């Protein structure tokens, strides 16, 4: 064994051809998906993945394992990229989409070694998917709490997920609250709004889920107050920085005289005083600039009980403003004067006030004119389990996200991937030929999700994926009596239950997603039958 | 996957050639025809 | 900077069970155990031990398995 | 701060088991194109420098090295093989790994490795008897007593470097099985002989023995070297003057003495030398020396020797001549001695080489091999161990089955069948061990080119309806009937092959923690 | 480089039950002082938990979970430190067989300890009893029960005043919670020598900045107290500043300018009539005199946190430009500015004869830290009362009370999902253990009749210290904060809930 020599074709680098590099594509795909495939389903777990400094990080987040897992070879990257395309795409799925690959693949491959073109392979998954997308649309359904259950079932391989209820709920709640219309119509869900923050203390369910949003900042000077309005408040919602002026990069001041020295000095002070006071005098009780403000400048607003905070995150302030419905002033002109408009660029909120939470202590924009919005903050025992917590709350709290902007919905607990199977199992004899082999290695290979969520439990899972097997198999015989599919496995019991029921959902357009990309991959890869490296500089 | 480490992936002769890293100079010679095949018909850079 | 007391002997290694040494060895042994807890039985199953001097061995019993390998802790 | 192992590596889990499979594979997927009347062959040159080439595939995976333990076992059961049979060596092992292969599903869905061990094991046990059901004993039963060993030392010689040139080896080879009693079939008589040089088929099959030429002393050139009734004296020490070896103290007063002592030594010497003489023979044969003077003499009386004959050359002239090893010259008496039909001493390749041709009385022949390269006279010797040897498992078993995938495939078929009235576990392991059989076909068809899909699957169909030896007609690339076509091969084979095969596949399904030790 | 299955399971249990093994010993009224040694260079001498656990780097991860534990708990509490690391061991080790010997799933074992602390967290603060926050004698009682174990102890009494006496001084309640800000108010101060009884927490601030001009007042009866952030010097222009002069006599005219607005600033602050001028930036020599007989004495180079703190006790809001210098900026309620040398090093003090400044005295500036952090323990459990006043059973009881109703409960629970329910009970117990060994008494003895005791009469009752017999609480007294036993196990049994989640290790960035 070991491949190697030259000859003739002198090339600067590395080429294996044929089964050689086609079985190491393979390999490859098939490790960096067995990595993460012990983190699938509600009886996977998470791993630590540590650095060369000794520190880590724990989650069961497919899609960051794979990529916090230096990965060296293309198939790999691929598949590490592609396991990327699903969290970045419908925001959770990532761990599965990978498993698919690698089984359409390693499976692919063995067709040709039995002496089967990869195009005529090829062709035959293409036809699979057509026939299984289709059938995807045959077991889904439009919204008929299937949010507070969307938003749970996506915490079962997570640390969220032993207080599944609380946060399946805190999840929907918060996010719908940030609904809006984007432009023309829409009504999409701000796949990216609602705060999240975290803060080691207390217990995993003492995580409070703010009534507005938090914005991460102190006070500027202590000496300003640290809770303000119980009524309303008027919140200044900047941009620029009201710190002492520097003039054009390019305005030398040449003094002649040295009259003009004192007075065009302490002139400088004045010029961002000045608009400083233009802001005041609009009933500003609160301020929130992101450029920063100066310790002259801050006084200011000291002297007069403004509670104003210096460089906020402009990524909140752009929250803050649409949520007090002000307005986030990049500079005071309008036509050619200078004024904040008293009350016109201003935002109403309810109450802005400064919480601690040990060590830590932010500031809170609780109740607003037009807000909606939320924002949550985890309590947990540390760091560690801490970014976890939201890391695996956003892979949750995403599912949710589409769900509603696509109402649509499949039945998981491996239970779309055991239908699909069956219905392309017996559809591969509509065309018989070589091209059956493809799709029924398709449709066969797609029993991995349901094998290994199970394997996952240790006990004998041929039990189960049997179970479930036979079941389709059989609905789809007047599929008439009272069809049942929807059956899914409960790992928790070990036996096959109606998923639609217990409470298993999962959107249509993930699974919908997942399948019709990872095979866009496994395609690229079946292609591939030499592999020439160049040598590097 | 290039000197640079840039992965690619095509059917296309014209492109597999360029890439290649083709060391003898007459060798190199059929990338320049292939490269002129691109050039005329832009099609066939496998055949020519 | 630490000092370092008592010591003219030579250089050895004194394991004092008023340091929790009867676990550290129960460790030692915990390790070996589930070698052994997966051989006995008719479902149990076998080890391939390769020789210090490479020679290929497999065995359900665990008299043999232990006696070609390179036991080392003395509490195992 | 403590230890328990000192830095030696050990790996365990259910990945180990896997591991172990994957490893046998390859070691597997190396064999599988050597595979079939059309297969592939490979050149090894072992880290030694000795190039080789060949096809038994004992001997292929003899020359991997190869050192995982689990992937190792396939090179024993590839020896075995070339033992308890002498054939079919190549495909024990690709049977072997294809189940290996085939228990990954298992074991990797979350199955017990025990259950799967129980399932290929009744497997084997019916496959195993069907083949003795289907193990045609025959005798005269259209088939004859050459016709057997011919049809069966031919298919058997076929994909081998030998293969063109069929005719001619396997009349050589049965013949050669025959040279022997075959009351008691001993390969250690057939005796092989390499010559430098030659056609690979302008071999000789010599009828009595044929033995290399150690005649190193003076005085030859003289002794007829060409005989035809000549009284073989199949003599085993010495004939050297002062001896070869050994010796004692003379100690003497007396001038006389002394010229005594010396006219005593050749004295006692030549007596010993006309011994021979008197038993009047014509050849003089010795597995010890024939000294310059010894030799010199029987040149002069026109007799031909030869002195350090090959100790398993000696037994083989026994066997020709039918003479009997004698140690001493006193007592020797004439039924001792033996006679050939033909003497003569060959200028073969060159290279002088004395044999005796012809002996209607011979129970061991011998037979000179040639080739263009060391390597193929080499690859020749080893394609025909595989030829003998199958030819005499078939004297002491009449029963033969017709390969080319048939018996393979249909012990498929009824073991398929079988699984259907067990359903479960059991059913799948049960039908998996069939469905793994179908690895000698379908690869054998990969090889050779054939539509191995659609030459497999057309088989399966005819063979489990009906027709119990349809396998495949290496000619119009079809299936056929294997045993009609006369694909013979003994039963003793396939039964040895899937006993013998299976037992590396659990021995490996079995382990769950390997532990090497370093050092 | 990997390792999967029970391997990476049992390493990470071994390796959080490691980290306990450290501090066991320094959890009871005996515990000892592991005198650490830091790489930058000094020393350790404390017994505090945290305080070790921080001065001691660690490799395997869930070490490293383990030990940042006594974190977070000392970021709630000040106090239960090393018990939260103690019970976050003994839970991952008490669920260890169950783990795998009853090869219970890890999702399982979770399901349960979620569950069983939730039960636990009743029994909690069903034996709690309330405190009167404002009694102070019940505060100091309080106080001085968290203030044993170390050895700030030989003063216990002065302790606790010196606690409530700053704690009390520094809040602030505010409603439409109580906001104590221990941290920016109580600016500690330790000074080598005397007694520990020299020490008192003077109602202000104490800097040792001395006086910017010789004759200067060393001290001003009731100062007008004048707070500032810029400097007092000439300024320049942001801008690009530069001056051409070639009109002869001009350089006089600008290099006098100079003086003249150094005067203005002055001005400025003299203005509303000051006698202590304390700025946080310099003080132009020139500035010094104008403001010597302008009738003050100054102060430079002060810390915000220095400043912000004067600015509560003489309520003289701090101001940045003087030309809006407002006289609400003030200086009243402000005693008087002594200016004590302490052994050749000046200080001052702002005393009044809202935020308090503790001056510590001892036997060295080394003895003092284990001061400052043992008095931080009492401040801080002074706090939580303050912003919680409920108490639990002290002696290890109310440990002890939960490992029954536990127990109880899981025994009549029935199903796997018992056993680590169980195992939570069983672990709980630790506590009352470790503190019978650090006493000397026999653990399996006095544990099976704390824990009978406990099953019926009274929850109240847990092991005496220095005694090594079980005493009632009620009786000789020793409640700790209920604040600290809600995080003690609310964070353990999360710990031990995300250790249990790995079943895989793997290293590189
Ligand atoms: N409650 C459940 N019972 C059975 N299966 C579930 C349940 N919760 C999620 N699943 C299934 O587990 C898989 C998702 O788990 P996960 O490992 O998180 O994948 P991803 O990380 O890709 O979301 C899907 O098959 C989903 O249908
Ligand atoms: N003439 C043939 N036609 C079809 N199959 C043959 C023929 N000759 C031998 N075979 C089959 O080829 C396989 C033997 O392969 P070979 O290369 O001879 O290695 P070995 O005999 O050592 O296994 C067996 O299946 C045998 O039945
Ligand atoms: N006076 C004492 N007698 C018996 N137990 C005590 C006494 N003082 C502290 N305890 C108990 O020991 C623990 C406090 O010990 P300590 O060494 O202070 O650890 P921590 O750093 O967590 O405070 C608590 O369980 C408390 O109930
Ligand atoms: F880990 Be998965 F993406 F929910
Ligand atoms: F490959 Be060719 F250029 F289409
Ligand atoms: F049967 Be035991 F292993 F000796
Ligand atoms: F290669 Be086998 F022995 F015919
Ligand atoms: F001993 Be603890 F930190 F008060
Ligand atoms: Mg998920
Ligand atoms: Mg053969
Ligand atoms: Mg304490």
């Amino acid at each position: 064994f070991n491949n190697s020599r030259s000859d003739t074709l002198f090339l600067g680098g590395e080429k294996i051809s044929g089964d050689d590099i086609r079985n190491q594509n393979v390999l490859a795909t098939m490790a960096v998906a067995n990595v993460v495939k012990s983190s699938l389903g509600p009886v996977g777990l998470d791993k630590m993945l540590v650095d060369d400094i000794g520190d880590f990080t724990v989650t069961n987040d497919g899609a960051t394992i794979l990529s916090l897992l230096d990965v060296q070879h293309p198939a790999g990257k691929i598949l590490v990229e592609l396991a990327q395309q699903q969290d970045r795409e419908i925001g959770d799925g990532t761990t599965s989409v990978v498993i698919i690959a690698s089984e359409l693949l390693k499976r692919a491959n063995e067709l040709v070694k039995n002496k089967i073109h990869p195009t005529t392979i090829i062709t035959g998954f293409r036809v699979a998917l057509r026939e299984a997308i289709r059938f995807i649309n045959e077991v889904l359904s439009t919204s008929v709490e299937t949010l507070i259950n969307i938003a749970k079932t996506s915490m079962s391989s997570k640390i969220i997920g032993a207080d599944s209820d609380f946060f399946s709920n805190m999840v929907v709640d918060a996010l719908l609250a940030v609904k809006t219309q984007n432009s023309k119509g829409e009504i999409k869900y701000p796949v990216k709004a609602v705060n999240v923050l975290k803060a080691h203390g207390k217990s995993a369910t003492e995580s409070l889920l703010v009534p507005g949003y938090a914005l991460n900042c102190t006070v500027a000077s202590q000496a300003m107050p640290k809770r303000i309005a119980g009524g309303n408040v008027k919140i200044a919602c900047l941009d620029l920085n009201l710190q002492k002026a520097r003039m054009a990069m390019g305005v030398q001041i040449n003094i002649d005289d040295p009259e003009q020295l004192e007075q065009i000095r302490k002139r400088e002070a004045g010029i961002v005083l000045e608009r400083v006071k233009k802001i005041i005098d609009a009933g500003a009780q609160v301020v929130l600039t992101t450029k920063g403000i100066d310790d002259l400048c801050l006084k200011e607003f000291v002297e007069a009980k403004i509670m104003g905070v210096r460089r906020c995150k402009k990524e909140d302030l752009r929250r803050i403003a649409r949520a007090t419905g002000a307005t986030l002033v990049s500079s005071m002109s309008n036509l050619e004067g200078e004024e904040t408009f008293e009350s016109s660029y201003l935002g109403l909120c309810d109450e802005v006030v400064q919480a601690k939470f040990s060590d830590d202590e932010c500031i809170l924009i609780k109740g607003t004119s037009k807000h909606s919005s939320s924002s949550i903050i985890l309590r947990g025992a540390n760091d560690y389990s801490l970014d976890e917590m939201e890391r695996s709350l956003h892979d949750s709290l995403s599912v949710v996200k589409r769900t509603l902007e696509s109402g649509n919905v499949v039945p998981g607990g491996g239970c779309v991937e055991a239908a699909l199977n069956i219905y392309l199992d017996n559809f591969a004899t509509t065309v018989g030929s070589r091209e059956q082999l493809a799709i029924a290695e398709f449709a066969a290979a797609l029993l991995i999700i349901p094998k290994t969520l199970a394997v996952n439990a240790a006990k004998d899972s041929s039990e189960l994926v049997a179970k479930l097997r036979s079941y389709h198999a059989a609905s789809q015989m007047a599929k008439k009596r009272r069809s049942y599919r929807n059956y899914g496995l409960d790992l928790i019991r070990g036996k096959i239950v109606d998923e639609i029921h217990a409470g298993v959902l999962e959107p249509t357009i993930s699974k919908v997603k997942s399948l019709k990309s990872a095979l866009e991959a496994c395609v690229a890869i079946l292609r591939i039958d030499t592999m020439i490296t160049v040598d590097p500089e | 996957k290039t000197s640079r480490g840039e992965i690619i992936i095509s059917n296309d002769g014209h492109t597999i050639l360029k890439q290649m890293a083709i060391l003898h100079p007459v060798a190199r010679m059929l990338v320049e025809v292939s490269a002129a095949q691109d050039s005329e018909a832009g099609d066939g850079t496998t055949s020519v | 900077q630490n000092p370092n007391a008592g010591l003219f002997k030579q250089g050895y290694n004194s394991y004092s069970n008023a340091d929790g040494q009867i676990i550290k060895s129960i460790a030692a042994i915990r390790e070996l155990h589930q070698m052994c807890l997966t051989s006995m039985g008719p479902c149990g199953r076998n080890k391939i031990i390769v020789n210090h001097l490479g020679k290929i061995i497999i065995t359900n019993d665990a008299a043999t398995m232990l006696r070609e390998l390179d036991i080392v802790h003395p509490a195992v | 701060i403590v230890v328990l192992k000192e830095g030696t590596d050990a790996s365990q889990g259910k990945g180990q088991i896997i591991s172990n499979i994957n490893a046998c594979v390859a070691v597997q997927e190396a064999l599988k194109p050597t595979l079939g009347p059309l297969g592939s062959d490979i050149l090894i040159v072992t880290s030694n420098q000795k190039t080789t080439i060949s096809n038994d595939g004992a001997t292929i995976l003899k020359l991997l090295d190869v050192v995982h333990p689990a992937a190792k076992t396939l090179v024993d059961i590839s020896r075995a093989q070339d033992a308890e049979v002498g054939d079919g060596t190549t495909s024990v092992t690709i049977l072997a790994g294809e189940l290996m292969k085939e228990a990954k599903p298992f074991l990797e869905e979350g199955i017990s490795s025990h259950l799967i061990m129980k399932g290929y094991r009744k497997a084997v046990s019916l496959a195993v008897e069907k083949i003795n059901e289907l193990a045609v004993d025959i005798t005269s039963e259209k088939s004859s007593g050459r016709e057997l060993l011919e049809r069966c030392a031919r298919t058997a010689m076929s994909s081998k470097l030998i293969h063109n040139n069929a005719d001619f080896f396997v009349k050589m080879c049965v013949d050669a099985v025959l040279s022997l009693d075959r009351n008691d079939l001993d390969d250690k008589l057939i005796g092989i002989k390499k010559i430098p040089g030659g056609a690979m088929e302008e071999s000789l099959f010599i009828n009595g023995v044929a033995f290399k030429k150690t005649f190193s002393y003076a005085g030859f050139e003289q002794q007829p070297k060409k005989f035809n009734n000549p009284k073989i004296l199949s003599l085993n020490v010495e004939l050297e003057l002062k001896a070869e070896k050994d010796n004692a103290e003379v100690r003497v007063e007396h001038v006389e003495d002394y010229q005594a002592i010396v006219d005593a030594e050749w004295q006692l010497i030549f007596e010993k030398l006309r011994q021979v003489e008197e038993t009047g023979a014509n050849i003089v044969l010795s597995k010890l020396p024939i000294g310059d003077l010894a030799t010199q003499f029987f040149a002069d009386r026109n007799i031909f020797c030869a002195g350090r004959v090959s100790a398993d050359d000696m037994n083989r002239v026994i066997q020709a001549v039918g003479g009997s090893i004698q140690s001493t010259t006193s007592d020797i008496k004439p039924e001792h001695l033996g006679t050939c039909a033909l003497f003569e001493e060959m200028q073969i390749g060159s290279e002088r080489y004395n044999l005796f041709q012809g002996c209607p009385q011979a129970k061991t022949c011998t037979l000179l091999l040639r080739g263009g390269a060391e390597q193929v006279i080499a690859e020749v010797e080893r394609s025909l161990h595989d030829a003998i040897m199958i030819v005499k498992r078939a004297l002491q078993n009449k029963l033969i089955v017709a390969g080319g995938g048939a018996t393979e495939m249909e012990v498929s078929k009824c073991l398929r069948d079988y699984s259907k009235t067990i359903a479960g576990k059991q059913q799948m392991i049960i039908n998996a061990f069939a469905k793994a059989l179908e690895v000698i076909p379908r690869q054998l068809c990969e090889n050779a080119g054939f539509d191995a899909i659609e030459i497999l699957n057309k088989l399966r169909l005819a063979h489990s309806k009906g027709e119990k030896w349809y396998g495949v007609v290496f000619e119009t690339e079809n299936i056929g009937d294997n045993f009609a076509k006369f694909v013979w091969e003994p039963a003793l084979v396939k039964i040895n092959a899937l006993n013998s095969a299976t037992e590396a596949t659990n021995l490996i399904l079995s382990v769950d923690e390997t532990i090497t030790n370093k050092g | 480089e990997r390792t999967t299955g029970r391997q990476a399971q049992i390493s990470n249990i071994t390796a959080a039950k490691a980290v306990a093994d450290v501090i066991r010993t320094c959890l009871g009224p005996k515990a000892m002082l592991k005198m650490l040694l830091d790489p930058m260079g000094g020393l350790v001498l404390t017994n505090d938990g945290h305080a070790i656990l921080r001065e001691i780097d660690v490799a395997h991860p869930a070490a490293k979970s383990m030990l940042e534990l006594s974190r977070t708990q000392d970021e709630e509490v000040g106090d239960g430190t090393t018990t939260v690391i103690i019970l976050a061991g003994e839970i991952l080790a008490q669920c260890a067989p169950y783990l795998i010997e009853k090869n219970i799933h890890p999702v399982i074992i979770i399901q349960a300890l979620k569950k069983a602390l939730t039960d636990a967290l009743e029994v909690i603060k069903q034996v709690s009893k309330p405190v009167d926050v404002e009694n102070d004698a019940a505060m100091k009682k309080l106080i001085q029960a968290s203030i044993g174990t170390k050895y700030v102890i030989h003063w216990s009494e002065k302790m606790c005043e010196l606690a409530l006496d700053a704690v009390k001084t520094v809040r602030k309640d505010l409603g439409q919670n109580f906001e104590i800000d221990i941290k920016r108010y109580v600016r500690v101060e330790k000074i080598p020598g005397g007694d520990v009884l020299d020490s008192r927490v003077l109602k202000g601030v104490l800097l040792n900045k001395d006086v910017v001009h010789p004759k200067m007042s060393r001290h001003i009866e009731n100062p007008r107290v004048v707070l500032l952030d810029c400097p007092l010097e000439y300024k320049k222009g942001e801008s690009q500043t530069n001056i051409e002069i070639e009109k002869e006599e001009d350089w006089n005219r600008i290099l006098q300018i100079e003086e003249e607005q150094v005067q203005l600033m002055c001005e400025q602050i003299l203005a509303v009539r000051p006698t202590l001028v304390i700025t946080e930036k310099g003080v132009s020599d020139l500035a010094q005199h104008y403001l010597l007989k302008g009738g003050c004495s100054v102060l430079r180079r002060v810390k915000k946190s220095d400043n912000n703190r004067i600015a509560r006790v003489t309520g003289a809001t701090i101001v940045n430009r003087v030309e809006d210098l407002k006289e609400s900026d003030v200086g009243t309620n402000c005693g008087l500015f002594k200016v004590e040398m302490i052994g050749d090093e000046y200080f001052s003090f702002l005393d009044n004869c809202k935020a308090c400044t503790i001056m510590l005295r001892g036997g060295s500036k080394d003895i003092l830290n284990e001061i400052d952090r043992n008095l931080q323990d009492a401040m801080a459990v002074a706090r939580n009362v303050m912003l919680s006043p409920s108490l639990s059973p002290g002696g290890g009881a109310t440990e002890m009370a939960v490992s029954v109703k536990l127990a109880e409960k899981a025994k009549q629970l029935e199903g796997i999902q018992q056993w680590p329910y169980q195992a939570v009970a069983d672990a709980m117990e630790c506590i009352p253990r470790t503190l019978i060994q650090n006493a000397g008494g026999d653990p399996i003895r006095l544990l099976s009749q704390l824990r009978a005791k406990h099953a019926q009469g009274n929850f109240t009752t847990g092991i005496d210290g220095d005694k090594g017999k079980i005493v009632d609480m009620v009786s000789y007294g020793i409640w700790e904060p209920e604040v600290i036993k809600q995080q003690s196990v609310k964070t353990a049994i999360e710990s031990a809930c995300l250790l249990l989640r790995v079943d895989d290790i793997v290293s590189g960035v």
